[PDB]
DNA sequence: CGCTGCCGATTCGTCGACCT
DNA sequence: AGGTCGACGAATCGGCAGCG
C-alpha cells in the first residue's frame, strides 16, 4: 500500500 | 526518457457509424486524440509523435504488399506534432470505408520504429490502438507477434469504445484476445491496460501538470568543528511559474525589431534640463544625507561570505518555533549524500534522536559565495521508506514588524450572545470538509486542494489554444468543468443552507 | 507622514542604579530607535528635550527646559551628537556642560512642548509626545503647579496630541494612581506596562506603543453570497531588503530624474501602447493577443475572501509551507457589526479546534489562491506586552503544480546505541531560541560603511556576524563524545 | 573519455501597476 | 498625490548532455 497502483501510463503520462 | 508513440486508427465504418445518443466512435477517437496532441504541443517535451490508419480505402504503408497489408495508410510518419498536423485530424480527416488488420498495422507501426526510430534515441514504444473489434482477424502470427514485441520493448494500450465491465461474438472473442496477448506481456497489470472513452475524457480533460527536475545540492553538515556529514538537498515545494513570456512586436508587421526603449535623464527641477549619461554618478540615501558611492568602490567594500555552509547553531524545543514566523520562498529537504552507507546510518541516527526528545535544529544556510547567508530552523520528517530533514528560513531581527491590535475577548460591545454562538456552532458543523470514523478512526477530506492543478494556466493554454485555432472570434468564457473543480462538493454546498438562514436571521449587519 | 516628541528628566535620581541609571538607559533606548527609524527610510520627525534642567534653551525662553533637537527627519550628525552623552563619561560630560537636578513647572514644558508641533511646516498627520521618568507625582507639594498642569494637559487633549508615559523602575516602585492618569491620553480597554527595568524591555514598549498600523487592504469576507463582513488584513512580518541605489548627477550632488521612452527602430516617433501588440510562439506558430485580452484573461471572482468551508488543524501538513502568512482581523468602520461575528467565529473555532479553509483574490484581477485561516488566541507576557495579536492567521496552501517529486533512495536505520550518544550530543547542544536574537549581516555592514562616508570617518567598523557559530565553546562543551560518535558510527576508513 | 555547446536552474537586482 | 508591495523581465553562473 505504500507505493500505489494508480500513477498514470503512457498516454496518461 | 524519449517515448516514440504510434496512434493506429481503425476508419473503416463501425467505428464510423454513430448511436444517435452519443457522437460515433470516430468523433471520440478525434476528441481523445485532440486532447493527447493538445498536451503534447502545450508540453516542453520533445516526444514525436506518428499517427497510421487502417481500414483505409487506399493501401499505402512500408510494409505493403499487392494483396498483404491492405487498407493501411501512413497519414502521419514521425515529427513533432504541430499546429498543421492538428488542423489536419481537426477538419481534413474523412470517415472511410474498408477494413484491415490490426496487428499488421502494428508491425507496419514496428516498421515505422524501426526505420524512423533508428537516427533518433528512445527509452520507450507505445502503440495505442482504437477499434470496435467487429472484424476477424488471424492468431496465426500471435507467437512471433509477442516476441516482437518482447524484444523490441513495445508496450501497448487498448482504448475500447465501451465500458470493460451487445457486442458480438467476434467482438468477444477479440477482447479475450486482447485479454490472451496483454496477459502475455504484462499479465494481470495487463489487463489494466484498457480504458473507457468517457473516463478518458475525464482523466485528459485537463491541460497538463507544469514539473521540473530540481538540482541536487551537495554538501558537508558540520557540528562544532569536528563533526561532519555529507549531504545532498533538493527544492521540494515552490511558487511554480511559466517560463515562456509575452513577446513585444509591431501591430502591423507583427515584428519584434521594429520597436526599441529609450531611458531619459534630466534634473529633478524646472524645466526638465536634459543630461548626458556620462555625468551621472551613483549615490545612497541616509536620512536626509545623501552619500555618493561608486559601484566599484560598494563591490569592493561588500560583505563577503565564506562560501557554501550547512553549520548547526543549536537545538531548541520544538514548541519555541510558532510556524507563523517561516519565511522565505523556498523548502528543502535534505537526504545523505549519494551512495554513502555510513552518512545514511549517521543522519537517521539524528532524525531519529531529534524526533525522540521533540526537538528542532537551528542552522545557517548559504548557496554559494555569492549569495546572502540566511538563518532558518530544520526539522525531522519520518516515513515508510525514507527519512530527512526539512529546512525553511526564519526571520532577520530588522523585518519583524509590531501592532498592539485591540483586545476583542474583554469587550463589552462586541461579545456574542449565546444564541449566537449557536448559529456559528451550528454552521461550523454544517461546512465540515472532512469525514471522521472511516473504521480506523481518521479522517477522509473531501477537498484536498494539494492536488488541484493552478487553473492560472490552464486558462492561459485555453485561450491561446482558442485563438490559434480560430483567429477572428474573441476569446471564450472560463470552462464549466473548471468551475465546477474549484467550487467544493454539491453534498457540503446543499447542507449549508439552513445555518445560513438561521445566521443571517440572528445577526444584524449594516453599512456606513 | 507622523511626528513624535521624546521628554527626558533631569531630576538626580535618573544618575542612580549592576543595572545601567534611567538616564544612559533612556539615551540607549533613544539611540536605538533613531537608528531603527534611520534602517526603515521613514520619513517621521524626531525631537528630544530636557526637563529640570539647570542651564536651559527653548523657543519661549521659559526655565529650566532645554530643548536639544527641534522636529525633524534623522540625521548621521544628530545621531553623532546625542551619542555624545553615552555611558558615564557621557553623563559627566552632560552634566558638566548643562548642570542638572532643578525645579520646574510641567505645565511649561507641556505648553513648550505644543510650541515645538505648532512651529512644525507641511502639516503632519500625528502628533505625539512620549515622557521618561521614574519620579511619581512630581508636584505633590504644589497643588497650584498640579491643578495649572492638569489644566493644560487637557487643553492639549482636545487639541487632539497624544501622550503617554514609559515610567522606569523606582526604589519602593512607581505608582500609576498617584498623578499622570488623570493626565495621560486614553484608549478603551486599563492594562498598562509594568515598570521598565531591562533596555530590552523598555525598548519592546516604546517600539510596539510607537509606530501606527498600516491596512495592507480591506477585504470583504464573504460567508456566502449573502452574509458577508468586513475585514483589515495586515502583514506583521515583511521581509527587510536593501534599499536601491538613486542616480546622481556628478556635478551639483543633485539627483536626477529618470524617464523611459519607446520609439520605433526606423521611424523613431514614440510608441502608444495601442501602437503594439503581445505575442507568443507555441509549436510552430505565432499568436498575436492585445493587452486588454491579457489583462482579461487574468480575471476571477473579485477582490475579496470566500469561504469554502472547514478542516481540522492536524490535516494541514507542517512541511507545506510556500509564502509568509498575513493576519487578519475585523474592520468595523465600513461594516457595522462585523466584530461580533468575527469574534464569535473566533470562540467557537478556537473550542472546536478547527481551520477554516477560503478561496482568496488580493487586488482585481489575479488568479485565486487557497488559503486557510487559522485561530489564533491573545497571549501577553509577564511585562503586559502583547506577544501574538488575537485573530485568524492566513497561511497560503501549494497547488499540485508547486510540489517537485524526489528521487528514490533506500531505508538505512540507525541503531539505539548511535541514537543514544546522539540524544547525548542534542542535550549538551541545547539553546534558548528568540526572533529577535539575530541580525542580518549583510545590511548591518551596508549601514556601517554608509555612515562611515557620511561621518568622514572614512574605515568603517567591520559588524560581527552573530549567525556564525560559536565553535571553540561547541566543541569545548562536547568534549570527547564527537570522538566517541566517530569511533562508534564511522568505519575505520572514511 | 574530452570538448563543446546547450540548457536549465537559480539567485539576484529594476521596472512597471494597483491601491491608500 | 507618494509610498509600498508584488510581479515580471533581464543578467549571470554552473551543471548536464550530445557529439566525436
Ligand atoms: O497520505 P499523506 O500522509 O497525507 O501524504 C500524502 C501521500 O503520501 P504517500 O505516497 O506516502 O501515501 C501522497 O500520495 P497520495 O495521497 O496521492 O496517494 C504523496 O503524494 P506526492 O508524493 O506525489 O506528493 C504525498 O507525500 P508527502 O506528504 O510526503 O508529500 C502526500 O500528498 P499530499 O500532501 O497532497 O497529501
Amino acid at each position: 500500500s505504500k507505493v500505489k497502483r494508480k500513477k498514470p501510463r503512457g498516454l496518461f503520462s | 526518457n524519449k517515448a516514440a508513440v504510434v496512434l493506429c486508427m481503425d476508419v473503416g465504418f463501425t467505428m464510423s457509424n454513430s448511436i444517435p445518443g452519443i457522437e460515433s466512435p470516430f468523433e471520440q477517437a478525434k476528441k481523445v486524440i485532440t486532447m493527447f496532441v493538445q498536451r503534447q504541443v502545450f508540453a516542453e517535451n520533445k516526444d514525436e509523435i506518428a499517427l497510421v490508419l487502417f481500414g483505409t480505402d487506399g493501401t499505402d504503408n512500408p510494409l505493403s504488399g499487392g494483396d498483404q497489408y491492405q487498407n493501411i495508410t501512413v497519414h502521419r510518419h514521425l515529427m513533432l506534432p504541430d499546429f498543421d498536423l492538428l488542423e489536419d485530424i481537426e477538419s481534413k480527416i474523412q470517415p472511410g470505408s474498408q477494413q484491415a488488420d490490426f496487428l499488421d498495422a502494428l508491425i507496419v507501426s514496428m516498421d515505422v520504429i524501426q526505420h524512423e526510430t533508428i537516427g533518433k534515441k528512445f527509452e520507450k514504444r507505445h502503440i495505442e490502438i482504437f477499434t470496435d473489434l467487429s472484424s476477424r482477424f488471424s492468431k496465426s502470427q500471435l507467437d512471433i507477434i509477442i516476441h516482437s514485441l518482447k524484444k523490441c520493448d513495445i508496450s501497448l494500450q487498448f482504448f475500447l469504445p465501451f465500458s470493460l465491465g451487445g457486442i458480438t461474438e467476434q467482438q468477444k472473442e477479440g477482447l479475450e484476445i486482447v485479454k490472451m496477448v496483454m496477459i502475455s506481456l504484462e499479465g494481470e497489470d495487463g489487463l489494466d491496460e484498457i480504458y473507457s472513452f468517457s473516463e478518458s475524457l475525464r482523466k485528459l480533460c485537463v491541460f497538463k501538470k507544469i514539473e521540473r527536475h530540481s538540482i541536487h545540492w551537495p554538501c558537508r553538515l558540520t557540528i562544532g568543528s569536528n563533526l561532519s556529514i555529507r549531504i545532498a538537498a533538493y527544492k521540494s515545494i515552490l511558487q511554480e511559474r511559466v517560463k515562456k513570456t509575452w513577446t513585444v512586436v509591431d501591430a502591423k508587421t507583427l515584428k519584434k525589431e521594429d520597436i526599441q526603449k529609450e531611458t531619459v535623464y534630466c534634473l529633478n527641477d524646472d524645466d526638465e534640463t536634459e543630461v548626458l549619461k556620462e555625468d551621472i554618478i551613483q549615490g545612497f540615501r541616509y536620512g536626509s544625507d545623501i552619500v555618493p558611492f561608486s559601484k566599484v568602490d560598494e563591490e569592493q567594500m561588500k560583505y563577503k561570505s565564506e562560501g557554501k555552509c550547512f553549520s548547526v547553531l543549536g537545538f531548541c524545543k520544538s514548541s519555541q518555533v510558532q510556524r507563523r514566523f517561516f519565511m522565505g520562498n523556498q523548502v528543502l529537504k535534505v537526504f545523505a549524500a549519494r551512495d554513502d552507507e555510513a552518512a545514511a546510518v549517521a543522519l537517521s541516527s539524528l532524525i531519529h534522536a531529534l524526533d525522540d526528545l521533540d526537538m528542532v535544529a537551528i542552522v545557517r544556510y548559504a548557496y554559494d559565495k555569492r549569495a546572502n547567508p540566511q538563518v532558518g530552523v530544520a526539522f525531522p520528517h519520518i516515513k515508510h521508506n525514507y527519512e530527512c530533514l526539512v529546512y525553511v528560513q526564519l526571520p532577520f531581527m530588522e523585518d519583524l514588524r509590531q501592532y498592539m491590535f485591540s483586545s476583542l475577548k474583554n469587550s463589552k460591545k462586541y461579545a456574542p450572545t449565546e444564541a449566537q454562538l449557536n448559529a456559528v456552532d451550528a454552521l461550523i458543523d454544517s461546512m465540515s470538509l472532512a469525514k471522521k470514523d472511516e473504521k480506523t478512526d481518521t479522517l477522509e477530506d473531501l477537498f484536498p486542494t494539494t492536488k488541484i492543478p493552478n487553473p492560472r494556466f490552464q486558462r492561459l493554454f485555453q485561450c491561446l489554444l482558442h485563438r490559434a485555432l480560430h483567429p477572428r472570434e474573441p476569446l471564450p468564457p472560463i470552462q464549466q468543468h473548471i468551475w465546477n473543480m474549484l467550487n467544493p462538493p454539491a453534498e457540503v454546498t446543499t447542507k449549508s443552507q439552513i445555518p445560513l438562514s438561521k445566521i443571517k436571521t440572528l445577526f444584524p449587519l449594516i453599512e456606513a | 507622514r507622523d511626528s513624535l516628541i521624546f521628554l527626558v528628566d533631569a531630576s538626580k535620581a535618573m544618575f542612580e542604579s549592576d543595572e545601567l541609571t534611567p538616564f544612559d538607559m533612556s539615551i540607549q533606548c533613544i539611540q536605538s530607535v533613531y537608528i531603527s527609524k534611520i534602517i526603515s527610510s521613514d520619513r517621521d520627525l524626531l525631537a528630544v528635550v530636557f526637563y529640570g534642567t539647570e542651564k536651559d534653551k527653548n523657543s519661549v525662553n521659559f526655565k529650566n527646559i532645554y530643548v536639544l533637537q527641534e522636529l525633524d527627519n534623522p540625521g548621521a550628525k544628530r545621531i553623532l551628537e546625542l551619542d555624545q552623552f553615552k555611558g558615564q563619561q557621557g553623563q559627566k560630560r552632560f552634566q558638566d556642560m548643562m548642570g542638572h537636578g532643578s525645579d520646574y513647572s510641567l505645565s511649561e514644558v507641556l505648553w513648550v512642548c505644543a510650541n515645538l508641533f505648532s512651529d512644525v511646516q507641511f502639516k503632519m498627520s500625528h502628533k505625539r509626545i512620549m515622557l521618561f521618568t521614574n519620579e511619581d507625582n512630581p508636584h505633590g507639594n504644589d497643588s497650584a503647579k498640579a491643578s495649572r498642569a492638569r489644566t493644560k494637559a487637557g487643553d492639549l487633549r482636545d487639541t487632539g496630541i497624544f501622550l503617554d508615559l514609559m515610567h522606569l523602575k523606582k526604589p519602593g516602585g512607581f505608582d500609576i494612581s498617584l498623578f499622570y492618569r488623570d493626565i495621560i491620553s486614553i484608549a478603551e480597554d486599563r492594562v498598562h506596562f509594568e515598570e521598565s527595568s531591562k533596555l530590552e524591555d523598555l525598548l519592546r514598549k516604546v517600539r510596539a506603543k510607537e509606530t501606527r498600523k498600516r491596512a495592507l487592504s480591506r477585504l470583504k469576507l464573504k460567508l456566502n453570497k449573502d452574509i458577508v463582513i468586513s475585514v483589515g488584513i495586515y502583514n506583521l512580518v515583511q521581509k527587510a531588503l536593501k534599499p536601491p541605489p538613486i542616480k546622481l548627477y556628478r556635478e551639483t550632488n543633485e539627483p536626477v530624474k529618470t524617464k523611459t521612452r519607446t520609439f520605433n527602430t526606423s521611424t523613431g516617433g514614440l510608441l502608444l501602447p495601442s501602437d503594439t501588440k503581445r505575442s507568443q510562439i507555441y509549436g510552430s506558430r505565432q499568436i498575436i493577443l492585445e493587452k486588454e485580452e491579457t489583462e482579461e484573461l487574468k480575471r476571477f471572482d473579485d477582490p475579496g475572501l470566500m469561504l469554502m468551508g472547514f478542516k481540522p488543524l492536524v490535516l494541514l501538513k507542517k512541511h507545506h509551507y510556500l509564502r509568509p502568512s498575513l493576519f487578519v482581523y475585523p474592520e468595523e468602520s465600513l461594516v457595522i457589526g462585523s466584530s461580533t461575528l468575527f469574534s464569535a467565529l473566533l470562540i467557537k473555532c478556537l473550542e472546536k479546534e478547527v481551520a477554516a479553509l477560503c478561496r482568496y483574490t488580493p487586488r482585481r484581477n489575479i488568479p485565486p489562491y487557497f488559503v486557510a485561516l487559522v485561530p489564533q488566541e491573545e497571549e501577553l507576557d509577564d511585562q503586559k506586552i502583547q506577544v501574538t495579536p488575537p485573530g485568524f492567521q492566513l497561511v497560503f496552501l501549494p497547488f499540485a503544480d508547486d510540489k517537485r517529486k524526489m528521487p528514490f533512495t533506500e531505508k538505512i536505520m540507525a541503531t539505539p546505541e548511535q541514537v543514544g550518544k546522539m540524544k547525548a550530543i542534542v542535550e549538551k547542544l541545547r539553546f534558548t531560541y528568540r526572533s529577535d536574537s539575530f541580525e542580518n549581516p549583510v545590511l548591518q555592514q551596508h549601514f556601517r560603511n554608509l555612515e562611515a562616508l557620511a561621518l568622514d570617518l572614512m574605515e568603517p567598523e567591520q559588524a560581527v556576524d552573530l549567525t556564525l557559530p560559536k565553535v571553540e565553546a561547541m566543541n569545548k562543551r562536547l568534549g570527547s563524545l564527537v570522538d566517541e560518535f566517530k569511533e562508534l558510527v564511522y568505519p575505520p576508513d572514511y
